[PDB]
C-alpha cells in the first residue's frame, strides 16, 4: 500500500529520475558558459579547478531515501564527470607544423575512449537495471537497498574510492597533458613524457576488478 | 531479550509496523 | 545553438525540400506549421514554427506544394550573378544570424554538377569572410561538366570546415538494385534518409554528442582530411549491422584503409552488448586503419521518432575517395587538350593535385613530413 499511494502523491520515484538526470541536451549549454568564478553568477545560468558543490532539495516523504550522505556521492560522479566533458571539450572546440595534429589524435582519441567507457558501459549499463528494479519496490526498506546497491557499485567501477594513488592518480596526472596541450595554440618533450604515461597507464593497469578490461584495449 | 517464538518472521512486523506510521501521517 | 540550412539551384532546393518533408514528419509537426497534440528539443532546427530555411524555377513547385505554411549552365555565370546580389541575399543571412541567438553552423545542399555550383563557390570565399567562428559543413552532390565540378573543389578544399559526399553514380546503383526503378524523385527518398538520420543525436538529446562539433572532429585528423563518406544498410543485435556496414555494396562511394568510424543506432538495442561487438569486430579484423595513427570507432545510441524495427547510419573517412577526384581530374586533362585570362583554371588544378598526393601518403607508415 505504502509503494502503492509513494508513486503519485509525493511522487518519490518521479524525482528519483529527475535526480540522476539534471547531471550525469541541458547540462550541455551550462558547462560551456564555464569555460570562457562567481557564486552567483553561476545560479542566473543554471536557472536559464575541483569545486562547485551541488545540491538540491526533497520533500520529507522522500528525505528518507535521498539521505544528506547520499547528495554527496551524488555529487563526486559529477564533479569527476565534468573534468571529463572538459578535455573533451576543450580539445574539440577548436579545428613539423602539422606534427601537432598527431598529437591531436593520439590524444583526443584517448580521452574520447574514457568517456565513452564511464558513461556508455557504466552510468548506463546499471542505469538502465537500475529502473528496471525499482519499478517492483515491494518494501520501505529494500527501496533503500537497491538504491544503496546502486551507489556503492557505481562509486567502485568509477574508480573513486580505493587505489587512488596507485591507479587513479595516472589518468588523472594525464588530464593534466590536456590542460597543458590545450593552452599552447617543447613539443618533442611532450611524446616522451605521452608515450611514457600511457604506457606508464597500461603497464600499471594489466594487474586487471575484472570489468576494467573493456577499456584496457586502448 | 527477545522470545524466538515470533522470531522467523519479526522482520516482517517492523517493516509493517514502521510501514504503516508512515502512512496514517499522509 | 541552431544550424541554418541552405539550399541552391534545381537540385539543393529538391534535396532540402524532401528533407524537411520528412523531418516535419518524423517531428509532431503538421504540414501547416502547426503543433499537433498526439520530449524533442527542436529550436536547433525550428524558430517558434518556422524553419530556418534559406531556399535560392523550382520556387515555383515549392509554393505549389500544401507546405506553403513552412516558411545558364556556366560555373563563372555563377560567379557572377552571386556579386551581383551579394548584399541581397546576405541581408537574409544577417536578419536571421543577429535573428539567431547562438548560431553554430552552416549546413549547405548543393550540386556540383551548373549555377548552384557557381554561387555555392560564392557563399564559400564569402561565408569565411565575415564569420570566422562558424562552422560550414557541406552535403555536396557529385555526378562542360569537369569544369564547373574541379573549380567549387577548389573552393571546398579550404574553406568548408567538413564535406560529406553523395555521388549520383552509387546512388543510381542502390536504385536499381533494391528499389528496381529501372527517377530523380526516387533517389532523394534515400538522401532525406541519409540527412535526417545523421542528425538525430542533435534533435533528440542524449548524454553524449550534444553538437555538431562533438560528431565531425572525431573523425578529421587535420583539416586538409575533411572529406567524410556515409553507410545505411537497414532497406537483429548490435553486431549484426555493424557487419552489414562495412560491405561496400552500401557504401555510398562509386592500398587503401579508413582513418576513424563513427555510427549511429536508432533502434532499441541494449547498450549491454555495443562494447563487445567492437571486440569482435577487431578480432575478426574486418577493416584497417591508418598505420601510423591509433585510429578508433565510434557508435552512439539515440531515440526513432516515436510520431513516425532497428536501422543504423555508419559515417567513414576512407582514403578510397581519391579515386573519385582522380576520375574528374583525368576528365579534365582530357578537355583541356581537346577544347579572357584561362589562368584561375590552372591555379585550381594545382591544389586539388596537392589534395591527392596526400591521400595517397596519408596511408602510408611514414605519414610524418
Ligand atoms: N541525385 C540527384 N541529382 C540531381 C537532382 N536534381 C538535380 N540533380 C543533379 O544536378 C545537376 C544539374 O544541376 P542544375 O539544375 O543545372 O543546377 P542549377 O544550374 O543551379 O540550376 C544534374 O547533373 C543532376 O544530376 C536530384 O533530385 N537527385
Amino acid at each position: 500500500n505504502l509503494m502503492q499511494t509513494l508513486k503519485k502523491d509525493y511522487r518519490l520515484v518521479e524525482y528519483l529520475q529527475a535526480m540522476r538526470n539534471f547531471f550525469l541536451d541541458t547540462m550541455y549549454d551550462f558547462y560551456t558558459s564555464i569555460f570562457d568564478q562567481n557564486v552567483s553568477f553561476l545560479n542566473v545560468q543554471l536557472q536559464e579547478l575541483d569545486g562547485l558543490t551541488l545540491s538540491y532539495k526533497v520533500p520529507w516523504p522522500v528525505d528518507i531515501v535521498i539521505s544528506l550522505e547520499c547528495q554527496k556521492i551524488y555529487n563526486q560522479v559529477f564533479l569527476l564527470l565534468l573534468q571529463i566533458k572538459w578535455a573533451k571539450y576543450s580539445l574539440d572546440v577548436l579545428l613539423q607544423i602539422h606534427r601537432m595534429f598527431l598529437l591531436r589524435v593520439k590524444l583526443m582519441h584517448f580521452v574520447n575512449s574514457l568517456h565513452n567507457y564511464i558513461m556508455t558501459r557504466i552510468l548506463h549499463s546499471t542505469g538502465l537495471e537500475f529502473q528496471h528494479q525499482v519499478e517492483e519496490a515491494k518494501d520501505l526498506d529494500q527501496l533503500i537497498k537497491i538504491h544503496y546497491r546502486y551507489l556503492s557499485t557505481i562509486h567502485d567501477r568509477c574508480l573513486l574510492r580505493e587505489k587512488v594513488s596507485f591507479v587513479k592518480e595516472a589518468i588523472m596526472k594525464v588530464l593534466n597533458l590536456a590542460l597543458m596541450f590545450a593552452d599552447g595554440w617543447s613539443i618533442e618533450k611532450m611524446e616522451s613524457d605521452f608515450k611514457n604515461c600511457h604506457m606508464f597507464l597500461v603497464t600499471i593497469l594489466n594487474k586487471a576488478f575484472p570489468h576494467l578490461e573493456s577499456l584496457a584495449l586502448s | 531479550t527477545m522470545v524466538s517464538f515470533l522470531k522467523p518472521v519479526l522482520k516482517q512486523i517492523i517493516m509493517a509496523g514502521k510501514s504503516m506510521q508512515l502512512l496514517k501521517n499522509l | 545553438r541552431e544550424i541554418i540550412t541552405l539550399q541552391l539551384g534545381q537540385c539543393g532546393n529538391q534535396i532540402g525540400f524532401e528533407f524537411w518533408k520528412q523531418l516535419c514528419a518524423e517531428h509532431g509537426i503538421s504540414p501547416e506549421a502547426i503543433v499537433e497534440e498526439f520530449t524533442d528539443r527542436k529550436d536547433v532546427f525550428f524558430y517558434q514554427y518556422i524553419p530556418r530555411a534559406v531556399l535560392l524555377r523550382v520556387i515555383h513547385s515549392i509554393l505549389n506544394s500544401p507546405y506553403a505554411k513552412l516558411y545558364g549552365n556556366n560555373w563563372a555565370s555563377g560567379f557572377s550573378q552571386g556579386e551581383k546580389i551579394h548584399e541581397d541575399i546576405f541581408d537574409i543571412i544577417d536578419r536571421e544570424a543577429d535573428g539567431s541567438d547562438s548560431l553554430e553552423g552552416f549546413v549547405l545542399c548543393h550540386s556540383i554538377a551548373g549555377t548552384g555550383s557557381g554561387l555555392g563557390s560564392y557563399l564559400l570565399e564569402r561565408l569565411n569572410d565575415r564569420y570566422p567562428k562558424k562552422l560550414v559543413q557541406t552535403y555536396s552532390v557529385f555526378p562542360v561538366q569537369p569544369y564547373n565540378s574541379l573549380l567549387t573543389l577548389k573552393r571546398l578544399t579550404q574553406n568548408a570546415d567538413c564535406l560529406v559526399v553523395l555521388d549520383n553514380t552509387a546512388l543510381n546503383r542502390i536504385a536499381t538494385d533494391r528499389l528496381h526503378i529501372q527517377s530523380f524523385s526516387q533517389i532523394n527518398q534515400l538522401v532525406s534518409t541519409i540527412m535526417s538520420a545523421s542528425t538525430t543525436t542533435l534533435r533528440y538529446p542524449g548524454y553524449m554528442n550534444n553538437d555538431l562539433i562533438g560528431l565531425i572532429a572525431s573523425l578529421i585528423p587535420t583539416p586538409r582530411l575533411h572529406f567524410l563518406m556515409t553507410g545505411y544498410t537497414p532497406l537483429t543485435t548490435v553486431l549484426d549491422v555493424m557487419r552489414r556496414l562495412l560491405q561496400p555494396k552500401n557504401v555510398m562511394v562509386s592500398n587503401h584503409c579508413y582513418i576513424a568510424i563513427l555510427n549511429i543506432i536508432q533502434g532499441e538495442v541494449d547498450p549491454t552488448q555495443v562494447h563487445k561487438s567492437l571486440q569482435r569486430i577487431r578480432e575478426r579484423k574486418l577493416a584497417n586503419f591508418i598505420p601510423w595513427g591509433p585510429a578508433s570507432i565510434q557508435v552512439a545510441l539515440s531515440r526513432k521518432s516515436p510520431y513516425l524495427r532497428v536501422s543504423g547510419l555508419m559515417m567513414a573517412n576512407h582514403t578510397s575517395i581519391s579515386s573519385l577526384f582522380e576520375r574528374t581530374c583525368r576528365q579534365y586533362d582530357k578537355l583541356r587538350k581537346r577544347e579572357d585570362n584561362f589562368d584561375e583554371m590552372d591555379t585550381s588544378r594545382e591544389i586539388v593535385q596537392q589534395l591527392i598526393d596526400e591521400y595517397h601518403a596519408a596511408t602510408r607508415p611514414d605519414y610524418i613530413s
